[PDB]
C-alpha cells in the first residue's frame, strides 16, 4: 500500500467531517441541524447536497464572524436554536454540529445543552419535545467518512433506549443513495425482515405535485433510533460508516454487531444475505435466487467478452470503492490503482484490503489520496481503460480520455445517478450494464473496434 | 413602508431589512439595511469571506495556483461550483490546491507545510509561475505568518510570484468582506510592480468582471471592434501579471460596482485614473455603456457602427421574446449586483413585471440602486432567509424566479421555474445577443408544457388529461395578437449552443492580428 | 409529408412480414413457429431477435428447396408439423408463417391445415391438445410491423371465444420491451385492473439458474387468448401492430375497443391511463399522481437547461416513433425528421401525425424511409444534437458524431435495454434522463461546454 507521498492536496477526493455530519443529519425526520462556525461551512456543503441530489434541504447556521471567533461564540449557538425552534415548529431534534473554527477556541457546546434544555427550552417552548445534541467535527481531522461515522454515533447514542424486546434488526447502510436504500429494503421485505433502517433516504427523492407542496426531507425517525437498543442484531455495511454506531450499541445494549461487507457484487450481496439470514433466523427464499440469477444472465453477456482484462481506477467512499475493486475482480477487470481518499489507518488492517494485497497482483493501493494521484500517475503512464468514481474527478476523464462511471458521493454530472442501486443484485445488474455501455460509448467515440458491437 | 414578514415576528430586528415601494417615496424616505451580522439560525442564504476573496475574485484568474492554506475542506467546497472559464484550458477550473492541515500542525503550526505546499505545487506545474495563498478559518485563528512564508518561497525559487490573501470565513458578515479584503489586498502589494510592454492609444482597464460562461470575451470582442487595449480584466479571464499593470491605464470601466469598487477609488485617488460605471446587460444600458467608452477616447463613430449592427441582427429576435413576455412576473434574487443590473433593463425590454429584488451580501449602496430601478410596490429584501423567500412567493405569485441553484430547487418544490442568475442556464446573458439568449430561456422556462402537465391533478374526477403534445409556442401564442403571432420581421433566437467558441475565436484573431503589426 | 423518391433501399430500417409474425409468435406460452419457406428466413430472424435479447428462441422452418419450389412444397409443412410434434411433446401452438416464396407459388397451407387435424392429429398425436394456424406474410408487401399485426389478428381470431363475462380488459401491447410490459403491467396493478396482456413477455428475460435449466419463453397462454372475447373491452396501444385484433374483437364479439395513445411520456401515459379508468370504472389513485409526479420532478431538473431547442431525428416502430417525436415537442426540443420505414397509407391520415404537421414547424416526416434518408440529408446539411432509434443505425451515429439513444427494435449495440421501460411514467423518466446522459456525455467526448455540468 502507498501512502501519499506530498503533504499538501491537489485537487482533494472527500470534504471535511462537518459535511458528513450534515449528511447524516438530513436522513432524520424532523431534524434541522445547526452547523457552528461559519456560513460558508455550512452553505457549501447544501450547495453540494444539491448537486448531488438536485434538492434543497434545511440545514442552518450559528454565523460565526471575527467577534464571535474573538470573543467565544456559545452566544451564537442559542440564538441559533431559539431562532431556529420559533420559525420551524415542526421541529424535534437539533444536533449541533462544530466546524473547525470552533473546535479551535473550544467552544463548549456541550456544556450549553444543559443549560439551554434547563432554561430555553421549558420557557420559551414549554411542552414541546425537542431533542439537543452535538456532533463534534474538528475539520483537521479525519474527513467527511469520518464525519458521517461519527454522527450516527451520536444519533444513535442521544435517541437509543432499552424496552420491551423487538424481532427487529438494525441496518445501518452507511453513506448510499436513495436507489440503494431502495435495493436494501426489497431484499429485506422478500426475505421477510424486518429493520430499523439508518437511514430512510428515498424521500430525498421527492415528487413535483400538482396542488400539495411536498419538499425534500429524511424518513427515518425518534422511533426507528429509540428502538435500535432493542433489536436482534445490528448490520453496519460500512465499516467506516457506521461501525462506531453498531460498536456502540453491543457494547451499551448488548445487542449483537456484524460489520460488513458492503454489499457491492454477486459475492457480498450472497455474504450480506446469509448475514441477515443468521441473525433473524429467516431462510434465503427462492425469488430471491431468481433475482440472483437474472443479474448473472445479464453479467454473463457482457463478461467475458468485454469487462475481462479492463484496467480500472477506482475511488469512492472507502467501503463503496473497496467493494467495487473486489467485484471488478469477480467479473475479470483488472483494477489498477484503488485511491482511498483520507488519513484512516484502519484501510492497512482491513481484512478486504490485506486480501486485494494478496490476490490482486498489478493493484495498486494509494491511501491518503487525492486525485492528483490518478491524474499524475496517467501522465507517468499507466493506462486505463475506466475508471469508477464519483463527479469531482471528472476533467481526469475529460482530458484524458478515460470513460467513468459514476460512483458513489457526488455524482453531479449526470442525470438521476441517486436513482439507481449500486448494491445487492439489482445494482451488480446496474453496476455491470453501465460499465459494458460505458465502454461500448468509448469504442464508437474512438472508432476502437466499434464493429464488434452486432453480434456479441 | 417598511415590510415585516409573519415568519419574522419572533426576530424583529428583520423588519427594516425589507421595504415595499410606494408612491411619493424617494431614497430619504426608508431604505433597507446592509451589510450587517447575520441573525444565528435563520437559514440565510450567506456565505463567508473566503467566499468572497478566493471563491469569487482570486479563482477566475487563469495563469495561478490558487493554494488555500487550510484543511481540504475550504478547497473541495468551493471547487467545481463556478462557471468562470478561461482561454488558459480552464486551468483555473480543473486544480486546486490545499496544504490539509491536520491537528498536529494546527497544533505546533502549519508554516512549515505551506511551505513545503507550495515548493509541491510549483513543481508538479512547472508552467505555473504565479500562486496566491488564501487564509481560511483555521490559519487565520492560530496566527500562521503567510507573508513571510511567501516572501521565503519566492527568494528561493527566484521566478515565481506570490499573493497574499488574509481572508478567512469568519472575518465579515457575508462574501464582502472578502470583497473589500482582496481589493486592498491586490492594490497594496502588486498593482504597480510590473510595466506594460506595449500600451496603444486607448487603454482601459476592465474591472468587476468574471467570466461567467464567457461574458468578458463577450465584451472584449466589443472593445477589439471599438480599437481599445483591455490592459487587464479584474479578474474573470484574467493574468496575473496583466493585473499588476492596471495603473497604466487611461480609463477604469467598472462593471460590478459591488466587488471591485474599492480598487477602482483607490486607482482614482492614487494614479488619477477616472471610473466608469457601466451596464454589460441589456441592449440599451450596453449601448449606452459603450458609448461612453467611445466617447471618452473620442471614437464615438466605432461604437455607433457596433450598436447599428449588433440591433439589426439581434433586436428582432428579441422583441420576438417580448411579445411572448409582456405582464409575466419575476423574482430577481442574486446575491449582488445583478439586482440592479437587470431590474430597470429586463421590465423595458423583455416586458417582465419585476415584483420584488433580494440581495444576500450587497450593502445599502446596491439596495439604493435596486430600489431606485425597480417599479412601485416592489419587494426589496436585505440577508433574505428561506422562510422569508416562502412568504414573498405566496404573496407576490412570480412567473419565474432568478436566483442560485439550491434555491431554485427550493422554489421548484413550491411551483415555480426557475433561471440561475449565478451561472446562467445557457449563457453567457451579457452582450446583444446575450440578452436574447436570456430571453429565450426566460420564455422556455415559462411556457414549458411540462410545467402545465405538472400542474395537472390526474386523480382528480373530471381531469383535463389530453394526449399529442404541445410546445412552447403553442402555449405563447394564445397571449399574443394576430399581428405579433404572423409577424414576418420576428423570429425565435438563431444562435449556437455555444455562442463564445465564435468570439473567442475571434478575439484570438484579433489578438494575433494586433501583435503582428505591433512587432513590425 | 414526404414519400421517398428513390425506389431502391439504402440500409433498410425494418425487415420483412415474416419476421414480424415470428416475433409475435414467441410471446405465445408453449408454441412453436413453422416458417414455411427458405431456412434463411427462420434462421436470420432467431438471430435477430438474439441480437436484441442475447437469448434464443425456438422457431422450426419447413426447408423448402429447389424440388421443394419447382414441385410443390405442402409436403414439406405437414413433415415439419410432424416432427415438430413428435419432438416437442410440449407444443400446444403451431402457427405456419408463409414467407415470399411459398406466397409466390401458391401453396395452400390453409387447406393443408384442414387434412392435417383430420388425419395427423388424430392418428399420431391422439388426444394431444394441438392448434395450427396459418399467417400469411408474403415478404413483397407491408414489413414486420405489418406482420406482427397481421399475427396477433391471427392468434385472436384462432383462439378467441364468447363465454361466460369477464371483468378483465383486453391490452394489445404492440411490440414492446419485456421493460414496456413490466411498466404498463404496474400501472395496471396500481389501478387494480385485471388484463389480458398480448403478450407477455417478461420471461423473455430468463435467469440464469443454480440447478434447473429455465430457457426464454413467452407467458400469454391459450386461455388469455381464448379470454379476449370476454373481455370488458380492449386497449390496443399501437394503432399499426395491434389494431386489427381489436377490430375483430368488436366486430365478431361486440367487444368495445380503444386504439392508442401509445403512452410514451407523461402527457400520453395520461391519457393511456384515462382511457383505462374509462373502460373499467376504476379511478386513478393517488399512488400514480406521485410517481408521475417523481417522473415530472427529474424532467424539469434537466428539460429547459438541457433539452429545449435540441434538434432531433426519430426513427423507430410507426406507433414508437410518432409518440417518441410527440414526447419530444413536449420536452420543448426540436424534432427534424421522423422516419416512417415502410410503406403503409395510414400515416398520412394518422391523427396524430396530422397534428404533428400542425403544430411541429421544422420537422419532416419521410414515409417509405430508409437509412439513406437520414443519412444523406446529415451530408446535405441538416444537424443534429440527437438521434432516437434502434441499433441498425448506428454508423450513422458514429461516423458523424450524433448520439444516439437506443430505442425500439433491434437494440442490440447496448447492454439490457430490452429491461427499462419506455412506457408508462417510469419510461418518460428513463427516456428523459438517458437523453440527457447522452448529451452530457457528447459534451465531454467533444469537449463542448463541458464545464457546464457542474451546477445544473
Ligand atoms: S475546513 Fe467554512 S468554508 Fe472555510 S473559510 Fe471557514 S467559513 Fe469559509 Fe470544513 S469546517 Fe468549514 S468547510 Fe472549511 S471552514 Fe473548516
Ligand atoms: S431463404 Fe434466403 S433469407 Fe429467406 S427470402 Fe430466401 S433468399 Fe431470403 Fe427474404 S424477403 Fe423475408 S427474409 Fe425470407 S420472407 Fe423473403
Amino acid at each position: 500500500v502507498t501512502q501519499k507521498a506530498r503533504e499538501g492536496t491537489i485537487n482533494p477526493i472527500f470534504t471535511c467531517q462537518p459535511a458528513g455530519a450534515q449528511f447524516a443529519s438530513i436522513g432524520i425526520k424532523d431534524c434541522i441541524g445547526i452547523v457552528h462556525g461559519g456560513q460558508g461551512c455550512v452553505m457549501f456543503v447544501r450547495l453540494l447536497i444539491s448537486q448531488h441530489m438536485k434538492e434543497s434541504f434545511e440545514i442552518a447556521s450559528s454565523s460565526v464572524h471575527e467577534d464571535g471567533a474573538v470573543f467565544g461564540a456559545l452566544d451564537r449557538v442559542e440564538t441559533a436554536v431559539e431562532v431556529l425552534l420559533t420559525r420551524y415548529p415542526d421541529v424535534k431534534v437539533v444536533p449541533i454540529i462544530t466546524t473547525c473554527s470552533t473546535e479551535i477556541i473550544g467552544d463548549d457546546v456541550d456544556g450549553l445543552l444543559s443549560k439551554l434544555e434547563d432554561e430555553l427550552l421549558p420557557t420559551k417552548f414549554p411542552g414541546r419535545e425537542v431533542h439537543l445534541l452535538t456532533v463534534h467535527c474538528p475539520s483537521f481531522v479525519g474527513s467527511m467518512i469520518t464525519g458521517y461515522d461519527k454522527a450516527v454515533h451520536d444519533f444513535v447514542k442521544k435517541f437509543a433506549t432499552k424496552d420491551e424486546p423487538s424481532d427487529k434488526i438494525n441496518l445501518i447502510t452507511g453513506w448510499v443513495n436513495p436507489g440503494d436504500v431502495k435495493e436494501l429494503k426489497h431484499l429485506l421485505e422478500v426475505m421477510e425482515v424486518k429493520a430499523n433502517v439508518l437511514f430512510e433516504v428515498e424521500s430525498f427523492d421527492s415528487p413535483l405535485m400538482p396542488d400539495l407542496e411536498h419538499h425534500s426531507h429524511g424518513s427515518t425517525t425518534i422511533e426507528d433510533l429509540r428502538d435500535t437498543a432493542n433489536a436482534k442484531g445490528t448490520i453496519a455495511l460500512n465499516r467506516y460508516e457506521g461501525m462506531k454506531a453498531a460498536d456502540y450499541l453491543k457494547k451499551k445494549f448488548k445487542v449483537p454487531a456484524v460489520i460488513g461487507p458492503t454489499p457491492v457484487g454477486i459475492r457480498n450481496t450472497d455474504a450480506f444475505l446469509k448475514a441477515v439470514s443468521e441473525m433473524t433466523g429467516q431462510p434465503i427464499p427462492a425469488q430471491l435466487v431468481k433475482e440472483r440469477g437474472l443479474a448473472l444472465d445479464a453479467i454473463a453477456d457482457i463478461g467475458h467478452m468485454f469487462l475481462a482484462d479492463k484496467r480500472v481506477a477506482i475511488y469512492a467512499n472507502p467501503d463503496l470503492a473497496i467493494g467495487l475493486t473486489e467485484f471488478c475482480l469477480d467479473l475479470e477487470m483488472k483494477p489498477k490503482l484503488l485511491l482511498l481518499g483520507d488519513d484512516n489507518s484502519g484501510y492497512v488492517k482491513d481484512p478486504r484490503v490485506l486480501a486485494l494485497q494478496e490476490n490482486a497482483p498489478d493493484l495498486e493501493i494509494v491511501t491518503n489520496a487525492d486525485f492528483w494521484d490518478l491524474e499524475s500517475r496517467i501522465q507517468q503512464g499507466l493506462e486505463l481503460d475506466l475508471i469508477l468514481g464519483h463527479s469531482k474527478g471528472r476533467f481526469i476523464s475529460i482530458d484524458y480520455k478515460v470513460p467513468m462511471v459514476r460512483v458513489g458521493f457526488p455524482t453531479y454530472d449526470r442525470a438521476g445517478m441517486y436513482r439507481h442501486p449500486v448494491l445487492g443484485y439489482g445494482g451488480a445488474m446496474f453496476l455491470a450494464e453501465t460499465m459494458a455501455n460505458t465502454l461500448f460509448a468509448d469504442m464508437e467515440a474512438k472508432k476502437n473496434k466499434e464493429w464488434i458491437l452486432n453480434v456479441w | 413602508p417598511y415590510h415585516e414578514f409573519e415568519v419574522s415576528k419572533c426576530i424583529p430586528e428583520r423588519r427594516e431589512h425589507a421595504v415595499m415601494k410606494a408612491a411619493g417615496e424617494d431614497l430619504t424616505s426608508c431604505l433597507p439595511k446592509g451589510y450587517l451580522n447575520t441573525i444565528p439560525g435563520t437559514i440565510s442564504e450567506r456565505g463567508c469571506a473566503y467566499c468572497g476573496a478566493k471563491h469569487v475574485i482570486g479563482t477566475p484568474m487563469k495563469d495561478v495556483i490558487h493554494i488555500s492554506h487550510g484543511p481540504n475542506g475550504c478547497t473541495y467546497d468551493t471547487w467545481q461550483t463556478k462557471r468562470y472559464i478561461s482561454d488558459n484550458d480552464n486551468f483555473q477550473l480543473k486544480y486546486t490546491f490545499a496544504t490539509d492541515v491536520k491537528e498536529k500542525h494546527v497544533v505546533f503550526g502549519a508554516e512549515g507545510l505551506l511551505k513545503k505546499s507550495m515548493h509541491e505545487a510549483f513543481d508538479a506545474f512547472p508552467n505555473i509561475k504565479r500562486m496566491t495563498v488564501y487564509q481560511t478559518c483555521t490559519t487565520a485563528l492560530i496566527g500562521d505568518d503567510v507573508d513571510a512564508i511567501a516572501k521565503e518561497v519566492m527568494e528561493e525559487r527566484g521566478d515565481v510570484d506570490v499573493f497574499v490573501c488574509n481572508s478567512p470565513g469568519f472575518a465579515g458578515p457575508s462574501q464582502s468582506g472578502g470583497h473589500h479584503k482582496i481589493n486592498i489586498a491586490w492594490l497594496n502589494q502588486k498593482v504597480g510592480t510590473v510595466e506594460p510592454d506595449y500600451l496603444g492609444e486607448h487603454v482601459i482597464n476592465y474591472v468587476g468582471e468574471y467570466n461567467i460562461q464567457g461574458d468578458q470575451e463577450v465584451m472584449i470582442d466589443y472593445f477589439n471592434r471599438m480599437g481599445i487595449q483591455v490592459l487587464s480584466t479584474f479578474t474573470g479571464n484574467g493574468s496575473y501579471d496583466s493585473l499588476r499593470m492596471m495603473h497604466r491605464a487611461h480609463l477604469n470601466v467598472l462593471e460590478c460596482a459591488r466587488s471591485a469598487e474599492y480598487i477602482c477609488d483607490e486607482l482614482r485617488a492614487r494614479y488619477g485614473i477616472p471610473r466608469l460605471d457601466i451596464d454589460g446587460f441589456g441592449f440599451e444600458p450596453l449601448a449606452n455603456s459603450l458609448r461612453k467608452v467611445a466617447l471618452f477616447f473620442g471614437i464615438e463613430d466605432k461604437a455607433e457602427a457596433i450598436i447599428a449592427e449588433e440591433y439589426a441582427k439581434w433586436k428582432p429576435q428579441l422583441d420576438w421574446y417580448k411579445e411572448r413576455l409582456k405582464g409575466k412576473k419575476v423574482c430577481l434574487w442574486p446575491g449582488g449586483s445583478k439586482l440592479w443590473h437587470w431590474a430597470h433593463a429586463i421590465e423595458e425590454e423583455m416586458g417582465l413585471k419585476v415584483v420584488s429584488v433580494y440581495t444576500k451580501f450587497g450593502h445599502q449602496g446596491d439596495m439604493e440602486k435596486g430600489v431606485s430601478r425597480c417599479g412601485e410596490g416592489a419587494l426589496a429584501i436585505d440577508d433574505p432567509n428561506e422562510l422569508e423567500s416562502v412568504e414573498a412567493i405566496e404573496m407576490l405569485k412570480p412567473d419565474i424566479i432568478f436566483t442560485g441553484k439550491r434555491p431554485g430547487e427550493f422554489v421548484k418544490k413550491h411551483g415555480v421555474p426557475y433561471l440561475n442568475a449565478h451561472a446562467y442556464h445557457n449563457g453567457p446573458y451579457k452582450g446583444f445577443e446575450g440578452w436574447v439568449r436570456f430571453a429565450r430561456d426566460i420564455y422556455n422556462a415559462i411556457y414549458s408544457p411540462m410545467r402545465q402537465l405538472a400542474a395537472l391533478d390526474i386523480s382528480a374526477p373530471d381531469a383535463a388529461i389530453t394526449s399529442g403534445f404541445r410546445t412552447a409556442k403553442m402555449n405563447a401564442d394564445l397571449t399574443v395578437s394576430d399581428e405579433v403571432k404572423f409577424s414576418e420581421v420576428l423570429h425565435e433566437y438563431t444562435g449556437k449552443y455555444d455562442s463564445i467558441a465564435e468570439i473567442r475565436a475571434r478575439n484570438q484573431a484579433y489578438a494575433a492580428e494586433q501583435k503582428a503589426l505591433r512587432d513590425a
